[PDB]
């Protein structure tokens, strides 16, 4: 509940993604937002389609 | 120079907020 | 300047009578009668108290 | 009783504290005689007050409770004798109505 | 209190109008009616008082 | 032929101050958070300048009044230093900061202003409007305070990859933005602003490790220090704080090596002698 | 936040950077629980006074998380509340950085040079006046 | 120009510098912004007048 | 003719110290809670009067030993300074303290001592003799501090009928009721002690609003600041700390207007040059 | 003909700089935790010599290094001052110290270093090796801290036989050790280092009653204080920090008696006019 | 002078040790 | 001078342990 | 009712805080007139105001709405006699109502 | 746009902060040409690029690759017009992208 979700939070998919949150997301009472992301490397990726 | 220095010591002692 | 002395001295010669006189003027025809200004004062004492 | 010290000049103004009070007189010389501008706390109590001898400065019950004091010269006002002849004397509550008392029977 | 008072309305008059008609002569006459319509008025408002 | 610029911001512009009035510039800047402070004795001030830069320092409209919300609250005045001969110029940037202290030193027949700038006086600033990162990186929670400040960063250090909790929720305002920063982790990566760049880095690295400084002529000696090795020289413009030196001395040979700059003491006087400046150096790794 | 007559004798900046220093030096201030779980007993914290400007305006503080909330137990016997949302009570500041030592339970190093700071200490929970006490347990705990 | 020196605290009377230099001022703004009021002068008399 | 005396109180009586002895004083006055200072170098001193003077001036019988419980613990003294020609003085006075430093700065043939004194050095007062008020307004807080400290009190402020919850049960001794009265409210309302009298009240706001002081004649030139206007004049026995004053300035137009007293910085040399009092002011409201 | 040796110790050995080079020493010991302090500023040094000191005198090799488990981390330097006719010498030994700062005052054709030297300089210690007291009394806890310092104690003092609880159990280092000693009973009892010699007693009490020091020629005059007596005097080898002296004067009559020594300021040039030491003495008990 | 400013930065201590 | 009493007040805040 | 300080100087700029504002008036003469420049906080209000004797300066409503305040000159501008025989006042807003209301009517 | 200053020298190094980046050019006269040497913050990018009017400097995408900006001279380079006849101008990423556009289909 009433979470501000940190600007350039990490996540990592499991072939060890290392995904910065781009925008400074806050997130809603309801349970669900949507953020951007950018990989930590400019090499070509492809993530997993569920979230890991 | 003792003003100068003091001078500098007043300066950090001041941002927005009385306490 | 003329007409403003000769309102200043009307006023002051005026003020010899009361019903045209006013404070610490008014104040002289008082104490010729002896009629006492009536000075600044007050005071309350001898109350009581109920506490813990 | 105390006495206020005077300076031998026409026109001047002492401020002081005296009595729990801050007094302010302006003592200047008009025409022949002489006259007195009293201000207390900042507040002007009175304008014009004719100077003499005995003859109290604040003359009015209303400038003078709850013990205020006053102010009396020995003598007819006289700027040239002024510190050397004629005093200028304050009296708290307590000795301002005494005087009072003793100068009300004479 | 003792040391003179002069106040002459009159003293506004310079050794240079000495034979002049114009200061000179509006000076006497505003002095004469300062005179009239203060020392006579208190004069005689003072013998109203008596 | 020296020639010494002080420029002011005001709303009417900016109102140069050249070299041929009397000035005399004293900047000391460091690695610290500390203000990096100019002391600035002006002479032969008209009564109009006067009145347009004096009457608008001031410390007031912000504590007695209200007229405060962005810059325009204080007056932003920047330095450009150099030399010039044969009619090429060496006017660099030396200093840049809001004025904080005014008076005079010198009475008439000559009236002589000395006003004390600091950097980054703009601690009246919002209150901190984005907050703080809850759960994050070194170098992230660098990047916030640089974005808060308006200055653009160079972060580079090891200590980037670690994470904080509450990385500076107590913060009142912007400048202890930079407190903050070098309270963490302050054995070596001390962070500073140098004008209009916020610098976080090791104490032991340069910057720019290509913009080394090779230094030949030097004022006096350049001599030890119980860090690294100090020494006064004549006004470069192409010597930073924490930028890379690479002493050459000839009276000491055993000084010789590649130093980072920790301090720096410009006195900069158009119509006086001085017009060095000092370095302290560490060895550089 | 300044004095004019600062700035000329020593002691004036002496004893206003002495202020200052103290301003900055977090102990303890009444708060409040925007959210808290039960089973890690970490509680995200609004604090409760306010910082005040020049102007005479009140700036809100920032909110705190990941703060431990105390439970007064020794040998496994502790006392547990419903800790929700709204309650208030009093929030402490660390000596130095608990981060590393919170996840750990054990003998740790500061993670970082934070000292005194609110960003790291404990809620003790306290209810002050809101409650109301029946007039037969008047001497009864 | 002339205040008011009446007033009720008794009369008020300020030192003939203070009305001398009113007098002075008046004459100023009524005759001319650079007339000499020098005490020589028909207009210096004029002003002594009005101020005695 | 400048005519300067420091008078001091002892158990003989009050030996006046007049200016044909070398006297020079500076005394440093402001509107804060430090007490205002005086240090004051007298030569020519023969070696009975610096036997009577300087034995008696002590820090000990209230440290190693008891003789203590009231005043004559340390001696105040007082300086009155002026001019005087024609016959007729203008001796006010200037500082009223208690000595609290001795020392020799000239050595033989001139033996002239160097003693320091500061305005209610009486601090190691009866620790608190009356409790301070439970739940009061901050008029009557102060009323009890002024009671206290033996002063009379002129409070004048718009945070008078401010109840405080619990004001100053923390006080160990006289002296820091003072800085109390300041710790609270201090953005602009700071209290001090003047000579004997406990002044309260705004910064921006005049003691005495009928007793302006107008200004015309400087020493330099009357300059700007950060908060008002600063300038230097000699010696007027008319202008006190914290009081009004009506600048009207020449060489600089600007400065003209109405300002309140913040610090006044006396130095007065009967045999040397320096007899001027420095104000700083601040706009008055 | 006054003799001054400044003697270093490093690896080569103790390189003794005598007075034949440009030297001087301000030295100011007093009696109080913080540790007594020597400024050294030495003129004529060779490029060898420089080689050879400043590049020893550094605060590296335990900050960004490790280098470090005992002495020899920085160089601990002697002073050892007197005169000197007829053949035989006065050298006694005036402070013992270790580096901390090094910088040059005067630059070329005179290359002149400055050092600060300050007592006890080696806080750089083992963390406290040996753990304090649980439960001691005064005397115990001052041996131990004592002990733990490596220097042998002077424990003379009425408050010996007072038990403590957690006696320093805070301390991080060997030099808090003295501020602790020191933060304990600070009425009279204040705990210092003299040299290699920890003297805890109280302040009005001497450490020798048989070592008291008759003095009866001194440089102006033997003056009063708001303690005791302060007179300055040509530098006797016989005069410590804490000793009892024997004042005669001659100027001032009244200042004769016996009074115990609280500080100390020396100032030894051997090319320039002072070589004197001041101190100020209280009444001793 | 410095002097001064020294033995003004020292005044702030009562009768209270507190200790 | 000043600048000694501030390389005082500088070694008298370096101790072993950083926090 | 508050008189601006002027110089008598062809083209000038002067800055005050007057009416709980920050205004900025640009004087200069224009061929054979004087036009102003306006700006009040930092935003210009208008440019090239013609100066003419009692005519209020911002003369939209746009602008000294609400209660900002007016600037009106007692005669025709003229730099030349600045500061001695020709002013310029500044209204609050109930003192510029006062003023239109007097004014329509005329 | 941006516009580098430029020093009527045969050989100089410009290191500026311009785009969100630390950008280094090394100009010198080769033989008959101008060359240049361009590093990004710290990094070299290039060595000896041949400069030519209108033409980019970082000429393959990977340098100028993101938004990263390129360097434009408005005529062929020469330094002994520098500064006064000859500018070098600084295009961030869309704007370079706009001049790409433009400079492909003419």
């Amino acid at each position: 509940r009433s979470q501000t979700r940190i600007s350039t939070g990490s996540r990592v998919q499991t072939p060890a993604g290392a995904i910065f949150t781009v925008l400074s997301d806050v997130t809603i009472p309801a349970g669900g937002v949507a953020t951007i992301d950018i990989k930590s490397q400019e090499y070509g990726n492809i993530p997993l389609p569920v979230g890991n | 120079q003792l003003t100068t220095a003091i001078q500098d010591a007043q300066n950090d002692s001041a941002t927005k907020i009385l306490y | 300047a003329r007409s403003s002395v000769m309102r200043n001295e009307a006023r002051i010669a005026n003020t010899i009578n009361p019903n045209v006189s006013f404070g610490t003027f008014l104040d002289a025809i008082c104490a010729l009668m002896g009629i006492e200004r009536g000075s600044d004062l007050s005071t309350f004492g001898y109350g009581v108290q109920v506490t813990g | 009783m105390k006495k206020i010290p005077l300076t031998a000049v026409p026109n001047q103004a002492i401020s002081f504290n005296a009595g729990s009070s801050y007094w302010k007189i302006r003592l200047y010389q008009n025409m022949d005689m002489m006259n007195a501008d009293i201000s207390r706390d900042g507040v002007i109590v009175c304008h014009g007050v004719r100077c003499f001898g005995g003859i109290p400065l604040l003359q009015y019950s209303r400038q003078y409770r709850p013990d205020y004091g006053n102010f009396v010269f020995d003598r007819d006002a006289d700027w040239t004798l002024f510190g050397d002849g004629i005093n200028l004397f304050y009296l708290d509550g307590a000795e301002f109505a005494e005087y009072q008392a003793l100068a009300t029977r004479k | 209190t003792l040391p003179a008072y002069n106040s002459d309305i009159q003293q506004a008059l310079k050794w240079l109008h000495n034979q002049a008609p114009g200061i000179t002569g509006l000076i006497q006459r505003k002095a004469q009616w300062y005179d009239r319509f203060s020392r006579q008025f208190w004069a005689n408002w003072e013998r109203d008082v008596f | 032929k020296r020639i010494l610029r002080v420029t002011f911001n005001m709303p009417y512009g900016p109102e140069v101050i050249r070299e041929d009035l009397d000035v005399r510039v004293r900047i000391m800047k460091a690695a610290l958070r500390i203000q990096n402070r100019a002391t600035m004795e002006i002479f032969g001030l008209t009564t109009q300048l006067r009145e347009s830069l004096l009457s608008q320092f001031t410390a007031w409209k912000h504590r007695q009044r209200q007229v405060g919300r962005e810059d325009e609250l204080m007056i932003k005045v920047s330095v450009e230093a150099g030399y010039s001969d044969q009619g090429r110029e060496q006017v660099s940037r030396v200093f840049v900061g809001e004025v904080a202290i005014v008076d005079i030193i010198s009475p008439p027949p000559d009236i002589g202003i000395r006003i004390q700038c600091y950097t980054r006086q703009i601690d009246r600033t919002k209150t901190i409007r984005n907050m703080p990162p809850a759960n994050t990186t070194f170098v992230k929670f660098v990047e916030w305070g640089a974005n808060e400040m308006g200055l653009n960063f160079i972060c580079d250090t090891s200590y980037n990859d670690q994470v904080l909790k509450n990385p500076g929720r107590s913060i009142t305002v912007a400048s202890a933005i930079l407190a903050s920063i070098q309270d963490m982790y302050m054995p070596d990566v001390a962070a500073f602003v140098d004008d209009d760049i916020l610098i976080v880095k090791d104490r032991d690295k340069v910057i720019r490790p290509d913009e080394v400084t090779n230094v030949n002529s030097f004022v006096g000696i350049p001599s030890w220090s119980e860090w690294g090795v100090e020494f006064q020289c004549l006004f470069e413009p192409s010597i930073r704080v924490a930028g890379g030196v690479a002493v050459e001395s000839l009276m000491n040979p055993s000084v010789n090596g590649n130093y980072v700059i920790t301090a720096l003491e410009y006195d900069l006087a158009s119509r006086d002698r001085p017009f060095y400046i000092k370095v302290m150096g560490s060895p550089a790794a | 936040s300044a004095k004019a007559p600062d700035r000329t004798r020593l002691i004036a900046a002496l004893d206003a950077r002495s202020r200052r220093d103290a301003l900055d030096f977090e102990v303890m201030i009444p708060a409040q629980v925007v959210q808290y779980d039960r089973a890690e007993n970490i509680a995200t914290i609004q604090p409760l006074i306010t910082w005040v400007d020049t102007e005479h305006n009140a700036v809100q503080r920032h909110q705190l998380v990941d703060i431990p909330v105390i439970s007064m137990g020794a040998g496994g016997f502790h006392i547990s509340f419903p800790i929700q949302q709204g309650d208030i009570g009093w929030i402490y500041a660390a000596d130095r950085d608990t981060s590393q030592f919170l996840e750990s339970l054990s003998m740790s190093k500061p993670n970082t040079g934070r000292i005194h700071k609110f960003e790291h200490g404990l809620f003790i929970p306290d209810v002050f006046r809101r409650y109301t006490i029946n007039s037969e347990d008047s001497a009864a705990m | 120009a002339n205040y008011n020196y009446i007033v009720d605290t008794g009369v008020i009377v300020a030192d003939t510098a203070d009305v001398l230099s009113d007098v002075e001022a008046e004459f100023r703004a009524a005759l001319g912004a650079n007339i000499n009021l020098a005490a020589s002068t028909p207009q210096g008399s004029l002003v002594a007048a009005e101020a005695i």
